[PDB]
């Protein structure tokens, strides 16, 4: 909701475009920015036959859960801790995307302020 | 708001202004119509109730109907001709130029 | 708006006939004259034999000796392999995954 | 082909020398034996056609049409013997002789190598067909139906003769095997435009092409049952078979010459399907249904693709059984109520439960339910015409909807609803009639198990 | 399964719950106009309750003719094929 | 059936109108042919363009499913007006009002969907990130060519 | 039959139909209560939703304006 | 064809049925039904028949505006959900004539009784045709009404298809 | 494989058997509906086996 | 055969048909069909549940069973 | 009309690129939609083929 009101019914120049993010260099404001580390290898995700959309930075927790689910059959109520670990990693992954949006929004506001400073000067 | 009749939705009989003014002439015509109906009904019934009859009771009204009924010509052909001809000229032009994709097309 | 005396008499006469006709549609005692848990399991047991066991015998024989003897007739999705599995055909062991960062 | 020609000829002395009360038993029994032996024609090879002699050959196109022809003779005998029961014995034997002579000309027509021989036999079928309609039709306007049928044919067939004789002079031969190797391209010129039309218009009239079709409903409404059966199932396919053969020597001129006929066919199939929704004569409705189905065959032949030719072959066989069955169903009602008016006798499922099932099956094949060979043929044509031009799918799809609508409308009108009160002579279906219906539908549905034998040479 | 007596019992039962009819004067042969003093509006409402009692419609052309309980019993018996 | 009982040519004189009305079992006052064109109606009566659904369902029709009596002249388009096909019965809402309300409703919805496409809803997040150069090899990319690296960072 | 129709009165009921209905109505409510006790987050939310305004400019990497 | 009295009474019934479709609840319907009746009782004694026709015409205009778009229909009435549901099971009695003798042998009592009815029909027919000739004026019937039988042993003319019609629930 | 593929086809073949018996080979009109219902109930059981194998290991073919 | 209950027991008093008859009397009218409807408000039809009560059918025993179940599960989990 | 509306929701799920969710709704929907029809059939049968809800009511007990 609210972020949509600001863009469509407000100033869209300081609002992220969800189809073009990010529009600033990844290291702009972040001296020494680490890379995201991938645990599962390409071969492991291939052998597990993960759906392509599941082959993301949480795939190792999914691979652990799927193996548990097979090993616990017929007990289909087990593997509940393994499932939560995958669901939790996805939650943190989603929060990281929220931060990228918030970073983009504030950098677009800083740029707007830096343009009234020059338009005054 | 008055009823507006349409071809596919008739005026209701209770709303028809000629249903409440019925004169002697209109009553006479209705009696003449009922008499025609009754005469045909009797003629039909004397055969339909005849215990010796086996078959079909031929209806001259049905025969007249089928006889009467058993008794926009280049424009769509021209229209469709130009639609398909224009489409196939466009398609043929692209194949000769190589601009039409037929990578896996080997059934025709 | 009631019936006229002739309408009443015709209806009465038809009514008598209709009821006599309807009465005559009743069958007689001899009609129709016709020409000359163990039970649960047995009925269920014979049903399983004829409708499951015999069909599966036929299908299995058909799949085993006619269908699977031709290339690519029954194609399986190959089994998923997870880190830590052991392959039955070769004895190969799939290495574990890298150790996880704590979460 | 003498193993089929001679025993067919011998059916004539069989019929004339039979005991008076055995004419239908003997002719039916022995015509069924000829039909059985016709399956020896299935010895088809992947490359070469089955070339018996200098006069006759059989490829995968002619073989299914031959089998259908010889299967149809006993069915016509079964279908005819009731309404001919009061006929005197000599005139019965003459009627059976016309049917036998029709089979003789037909099997020779489908197997001739040389095109003039095909022409003479193709023309000879007119005589017994005309005689069957004008002599043994019931109504006054059978005489006009004969003249329309006779003169529509000869209006197209005489130019064909001139073209055929012209082609032999130029090429040196009309043997179809020779034409396959000596064929030369047809260049653009007004002379070749009329050669093309002369080579094709006779077959267009037979199919019949939309706009040259009005003879067909006239003929069906007047013909006796056997006349309609052979006309719908085989005689229309003479034009389809003729086009499939003669298009060999018409390339590349067919490229642009086909357009006006494709337009007539593509639009005509919608027009005739819609007309079926308002037909009041059951036989006339089935006649218009044939026009719509044969419009697909004409399109298939004209666009000349391997898929379209296979669909055309399957459609021709499938339509022949289906349409013949519908006339037989329509005739079974007629032999009770003595009227072809579709709305006269309603709710017949209440009175004739098993004949309702035959009606249902005939309707389902008429609307091309998968996987009947009716759908296989239609689907292959629809596949191929989409490649010819994608917009054709719109007209093809619309025609499918209308065909389902009139096919089921036929079924709902005659079999469902309430029965007509005064029609009290609807006697139980005879064994002869049930056998007749089943002898159409069973082989038609069995062909679903092995469609390849009806897909023709391009298979 | 309806019976001639069963239909008659329910026709009178409905009429005996109608305040404009005195249940003491009511018999199967009471004319709704001449014996009970009802009007044709009343007659229409009686037919409507009968339709509600037995759950089927009596067309206006037939309904206007039913002027006593027995004629209603006869009409219902004839449409339901009750012969006993 | 004789020829004099069958449909004939369009009636010219008033004495042919009376004969035509009698042939079709109609009052000559009611009888009225179709307009004299080349259309081919002859003298077949032009009857009201109403569905059979509009006839009294309680009357004892000789054909109850069609609501026709034996011998009465049949509408030229009877086969279109049977109860399974075209209905012309009065509607509780006027025909023109119905068309406006239905067209207005569809048109309004189509316009709003266009608006919904131009201003879509979404959540305030950045793109979903994938490893190994956005799964270059998994999506079918050429093994021999080297993809232009995609690098994701922690935030 | 074993249940006989009545006139203008509440119908005759069997004891089986009443008990079976009550059992399955009570089963439905036990199941809802049991599931809600164990899986209320399925209805209420599995994780906390952060407030982006509470994030600091330092962690988002927003440099100071005069720079 | 309909009298003024018939048109008013038809409207009252039609109006009450649509009012019930609106009210649904019996207590609510009873209340508004009595109000509706009082609107008809108001003009019950209008002797000016031009005024009476105006009252009915406006009443029918009022009904058309206020009718229920989906009124209740009895299930077996025309337009109801069970209308004609059982027609497929109605089989005309002449069909038994074509039964095979082995089928008829399964019901010897029924088919002997059927023969008596067929004999009653055959022996009555001439008197029925004669009665209708004697009672029909020169021009032919002016209405569809049929007469009763007038003597003893006569049957009302044209009775067979009424008396022997299919049962409403034939199977 | 062999149990999975055989039982998945048995589910389909079992459903057609009441239709084939309409050709009067071994037909009990007295309670055909019970016969049809029993086949549906048995087909449900036979289909639960390949479903269980799929849920276990994801077997598909 | 089938015995009909005595017709005189059907009285409008104590039912909402009595309320209707009081609102008509204020207008000078009377409902003459009231007793034909009275059976619908009497006997085993007199009191029906509300919408909330219908949705809560079975709640009492479903709750009692649930309390026993979490009590049992809390006891075992403590072991 | 409830089925049509539920079908529309399934189509919406396809439109948001959630095919497996759309499939789960087919399965879950089957149980209670078929039950609702069987309950309506129970009512209709007990009310002698009445289907108008304006003539039902008071069936809870
Ligand atoms: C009269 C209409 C005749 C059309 C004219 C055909 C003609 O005469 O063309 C002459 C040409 C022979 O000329 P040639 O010297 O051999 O070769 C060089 C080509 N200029 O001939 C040819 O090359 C081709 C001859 C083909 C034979 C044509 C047969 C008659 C064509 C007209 C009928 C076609 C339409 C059919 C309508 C059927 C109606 C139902
Ligand atoms: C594309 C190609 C389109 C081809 C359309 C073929 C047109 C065929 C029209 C029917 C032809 C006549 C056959 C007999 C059908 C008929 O007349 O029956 C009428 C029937 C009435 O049914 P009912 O309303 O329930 O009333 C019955 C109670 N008296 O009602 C019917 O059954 C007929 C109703 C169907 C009318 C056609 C309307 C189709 C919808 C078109 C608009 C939708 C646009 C396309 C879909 C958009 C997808 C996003
Ligand atoms: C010398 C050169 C000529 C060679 C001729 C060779 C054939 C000679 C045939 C001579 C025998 C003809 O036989 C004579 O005609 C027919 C059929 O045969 C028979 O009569 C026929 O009547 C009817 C048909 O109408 C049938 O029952 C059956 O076909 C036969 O009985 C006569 O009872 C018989 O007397
Ligand atoms: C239902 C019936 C459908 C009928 C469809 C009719 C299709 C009409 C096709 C028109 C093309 C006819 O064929 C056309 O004939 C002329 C003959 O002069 C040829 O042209 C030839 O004559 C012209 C003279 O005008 C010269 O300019 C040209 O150099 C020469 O080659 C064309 O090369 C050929 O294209
Ligand atoms: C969440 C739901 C989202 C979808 C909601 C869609 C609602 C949109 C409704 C648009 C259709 C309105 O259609 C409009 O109605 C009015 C009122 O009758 C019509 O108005 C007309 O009819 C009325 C009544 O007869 C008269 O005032 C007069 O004849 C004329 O004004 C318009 O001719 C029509 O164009
Ligand atoms: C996996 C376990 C799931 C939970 C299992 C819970 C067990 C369920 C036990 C249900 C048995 C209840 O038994 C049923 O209770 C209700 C209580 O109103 C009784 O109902 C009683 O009160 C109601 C009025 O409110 C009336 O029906 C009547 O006065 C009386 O019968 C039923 O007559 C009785 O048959
Ligand atoms: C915030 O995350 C947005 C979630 C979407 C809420 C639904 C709003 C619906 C408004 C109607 C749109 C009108 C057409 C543009």
């Amino acid at each position: 909701g609210a972020h949509l009101a600001r863009r469509y019914l407000g100033d869209a120049s300081v609002e992220p475009d969800p189809l073009r993010m990010p529009t600033f260099p990844p290291d702009y404001g972040f001296p020494e920015r680490k890379e995201r580390e991938m645990v599962a290898t390409q071969q492991e995700m291939n052998d597990a036959q993960l759906v392509l959309q599941q082959r993301d930075y949480c795939a190792h927790y999914l691979i652990r859960f799927l193996k548990c689910k097979r090993d616990s059959f017929p007990n289909f109520l087990a593997c509940k801790h393994e499932r939560h670990d995958w669901d939790y990693c996805e939650h943190l992954d989603y929060v990281k995307r929220m931060k990228e949006f918030e970073r983009e929004r504030r950098l677009l506001q800083r740029k707007k302020r830096r343009e009234q400073r020059e338009a005054d000067m | 708001p008055k009823y507006e009749a349409s071809r596919l939705s008739s005026l209701p009989t209770t709303l028809d202004p000629a249903e409440y003014d019925i004169s002697s002439e209109t009553r006479k015509a209705q009696a003449e119509r009922l008499a025609i109906r009754s005469r045909l009904k009797r003629e039909y019934q004397l055969q339909y109730y005849d215990p010796s009859r086996r078959g079909v009771i031929e209806d001259p009204a049905l025969v007249r109907w089928t006889y009467a009924r058993s008794a926009f010509g280049i424009g769509p052909l021209v229209f469709w001709y130009y639609v398909f001809k224009t489409d196939r000229d466009r398609k043929e032009k692209l194949i000769q130029e190589g601009k039409l994709d037929r990578t896996f097309n080997i059934s025709y | 708006s009631g019936y006229t005396p002739e309408e009443k008499l015709r209806l009465q006469q038809l009514r008598e006939l209709r009821r006599r006709w309807l009465k005559d549609q009743e069958l007689s005692p001899r009609e129709p004259v016709l020409p000359p848990v163990i039970y649960k399991t047995y009925r269920h047991s014979i049903f399983a034999f004829t409708h499951v066991l015999i069909p599966v015998w036929i299908i299995h024989y058909y799949l085993k000796y006619h269908v699977t003897t031709k290339p690519y007739t029954i194609v399986e999705k190959k089994p998923r392999i997870f880190p830590g599995d052991t392959i039955l055909e070769t004895g190969e062991v799939i290495p574990p995954m890298k150790e996880f960062p704590d979460q | 082909m003498l193993k089929y020609i001679i025993p067919t000829i011998m059916l004539m002395p069989l019929t004339w020398l039979s005991k008076n009360n055995m004419i239908w038993v003997n002719s039916t029994a022995h015509s069924l034996l000829i039909s059985f032996t016709s399956l020896l024609l299935m010895n088809q090879f992947g490359d070469n056609s089955l070339n018996f002699s200098l006069l006759f050959f059989s490829d995968s196109l002619s073989t299914p049409l031959l089998i259908l022809t010889m299967w149809l003779l006993p069915l016509m005998l079964m279908a005819s013997q009731h309404h001919l029961s009061k006929e005197n014995l000599t005139r019965k034997k003459l009627f059976i002789t016309m049917l036998i002579s029709l089979q003789l000309f037909l099997i020779m027509t489908f197997t001739a190598m040389e095109l003039i021989l095909f022409y003479i036999l193709f023309e000879a079928t007119l005589v017994p067909t005309l005689i069957i309609i004008t002599r043994w039709g019931n109504q006054t306007e059978r005489l006009n139906a004969g003249l329309y049928f006779l003169f529509y044919t000869l209006a197209g067939s005489l130019p064909l003769l001139v073209a055929l004789i012209y082609i032999q002079n130029t090429v040196g031969s009309l043997n179809f095997l020779m034409l396959q190797y000596w064929v030369q391209p047809v260049h653009n010129s007004w002379s070749n435009v009329f050669m093309w039309l002369a080579c094709m218009m006779a077959f267009m009239v037979k199919m019949p092409l939309y706009g040259l079709h009005l003879w067909l409903p006239k003929a069906h409404v007047e013909a006796p049952i056997a006349g309609s059966m052979v006309l719908a199932a085989v005689l229309l396919k003479l034009g389809g078979y003729g086009m499939l053969r003669i298009t060999l020597i018409l390339n590349p001129m067919t490229d642009f010459m086909a357009y006006p006929f494709i337009m007539l066919s593509l639009w005509g199939m919608i027009m005739t399907s819609s007309i079926c929704l308002r037909q009041t004569d059951l036989k006339s409705l089935i006649a218009y249904s044939s026009v719509s189905h044969m419009a697909l065959v004409i399109v298939a032949i004209l666009i000349q693709t391997p898929w379209s030719y296979m669909g055309a072959t399957a459609l021709m066989i499938a339509h022949g059984l289906t349409s013949s069955m519908l006339f037989c169903l329509a005739n079974s009602n007629y032999e009770r109520i003595h009227s072809r008016t579709m709305i006269l006798a309603r709710g017949l499922q209440t009175l004739l439960p098993l004949m309702a099932t035959w009606w249902l099956l005939a309707s389902l094949t008429n609307l091309a339910l998968p996987p009947t060979i009716n759908l296989i043929g239609e689907l292959f044509v629809v596949m191929s015409t989409f490649s010819w031009s994608n917009i054709t799918i719109i007209l093809m799809g619309v025609n499918m909807v209308i065909t389902a609508l009139y096919s089921l409308y036929m079924l709902i009108m005659t079999q469902r609803g309430k029965y007509t009160y005064h029609i009290n002579n609807i006697s139980p279906s005879f064994t002869r009639e049930n056998a007749l219906m089943s002898l159409h539908i069973l082989p038609l549905l069995l062909l679903t198990l092995n469609p390849k034998i009806i897909l023709g040479p391009l298979y | 399964p309806l019976t001639l007596e069963g239909i008659k019992d329910r026709v009178l039962y409905v009429l005996k719950l109608y305040d404009k009819i005195d249940p003491e004067k009511l018999s199967v042969n009471s004319h709704f106009m001449k014996d009970l003093g009802l009007d044709s509006l009343d007659q229409v409402e009686i037919i409507m309750a009968m339709e509600d009692e037995f759950g089927f419609e009596i067309p206006d052309i037939d309904a206007e003719k039913l002027m006593c309980p027995q004629e209603i019993v006869d009409y219902i018996a004839d449409k339901k094929d009750v012969y006993e | 059936i004789t020829k004099d009982m069958l449909p004939g040519p369009y009636p010219k004189t008033p004495e042919e109108r009376a004969a035509a009305a009698k042939k079709y079992n109609m009052r000559v006052e009611d009888y009225e042919p179709y307009p004299d064109d080349g259309t081919g109606y002859g003298d077949y009566p032009k009857l009201p363009d109403r569905s059979q659904q509009e006839r009294d369902p309680w009357y004892d029709w000789d054909h109850p499913d069609l609501r026709l009596n034996w011998g009465e002249p049949m509408h030229w388009d009877l086969d279109m007006y049977i109860r399974n096909r075209v209905d012309t019965s009065p509607t509780p809402v006027n025909w023109n009002l119905m068309c406006k309300h239905l067209f207005g409703f569809v048109a309004f919805m189509l316009f709003m969907f266009w608006v919904g496409e131009t201003y879509p809803a979404y959540q305030p997040v950045g793109p979903k990130q994938y490893p190994y150069n956005n799964l270059y090899l998994e999506r079918g990319g050429d093994p021999n060519k080297e993809p232009e690296p995609v690098v994701h960072y922690e935030i | 039959a074993h249940i006989e129709p009545r006139y203008r009165q509440f119908p005759q009921l069997t004891r089986s139909q009443v008990i079976q209905a009550e059992f399955f109505s009570a089963t439905m409510w036990f199941w809802i209560l049991w599931r809600f006790w164990h899986d209320s987050d399925a209805v209420l939310g599995h994780f906390p939703y952060p407030d982006p305004s509470q994030w600091t400019d330092e962690e988002l990497g927003i440099p100071p304006d005069d720079e | 064809y309909l009298t003024h009295q018939q048109k008013v009474l038809r409207l009252y019934k039609r109006a009450l049925r649509h009012l019930e479709s609106w009210c649904i609840h019996r207590d609510k319907y009873r209340y508004f039904a009595c109000l509706l009746r009082a609107r008809f009782d108001e003009h019950k004694n209008e002797k000016d028949m031009v005024k009476a026709t105006q009252l009915l015409r406006e009443a029918e205009e009022e009904f058309w505006h206020g009718q229920h778009p989906q009124p209740y229909i009895f299930p077996e009435s025309p337009g109801g959900t069970s209308y004609e549901r059982y027609e497929c099971y109605k089989v005309p009695e002449w069909c038994l004539d074509d039964w095979h003798p082995s089928e008829k042998a399964m019901y010897p009592d029924y088919f002997a009784k059927r023969e008596q009815w067929k004999k009653l029909r055959r022996e009555s027919w001439e008197r029925e045709v004669k009665q209708l000739q004697e009672e029909t004026p020169v021009g032919g019937p002016r209405t569809e009404a049929l007469p009763p039988a007038r003597k003893q042993g006569d049957l009302p003319p044209l009775w067979w298809h009424i008396v022997t019609r299919p049962r409403e629930r034939p199977m | 494989m062999n149990m999975f593929s055989s039982l998945s086809l048995v589910t389909l073949l079992l459903l057609t058997m009441p239709i084939m018996m309409m050709s009067f080979n071994t037909y009990k009109p007295s309670n055909y509906p019970l016969y049809v219902k029993t086949a549906i109930s048995y087909a449900f059981i036979t289909s639960m086996i390949p479903t269980m194998m799929f849920i276990h290991s994801g077997q598909e073919l | 055969k089938m015995e009909l209950p005595d017709y005189k027991q059907w009285k409008i008093e104590g039912t909402p048909l009595e309320t209707v008859q009081e609102k008509l009397a204020a207008r000078g009218l009377r409902d003459p069909w009231g007793r034909n409807e009275a059976w619908r408000y009497m006997g085993g039809f007199a009191n029906n549940v509300s919408f909330v009560g219908a949705l809560l059918k079975g709640f009492k025993w479903g709750f009692a069973a649930f309390v026993v179940a979490i009590g049992a599960e809390y006891y075992l989990e403590s072991q | 009309f409830s089925t049509s509306s539920q079908l529309g929701l399934m189509m919406v799920t396809i439109g948001i690129n959630q095919p497996y969710l759309a499939f789960l709704h087919i399965c879950t929907h089957a149980f209670f939609k078929a039950m609702l029809f069987m309950c309506s059939g129970s009512i209709i049968h007990s009310l002698n083929d009445e289907q108008d809800i304006r003539k039902m009511g008071g069936l809870f007990k």
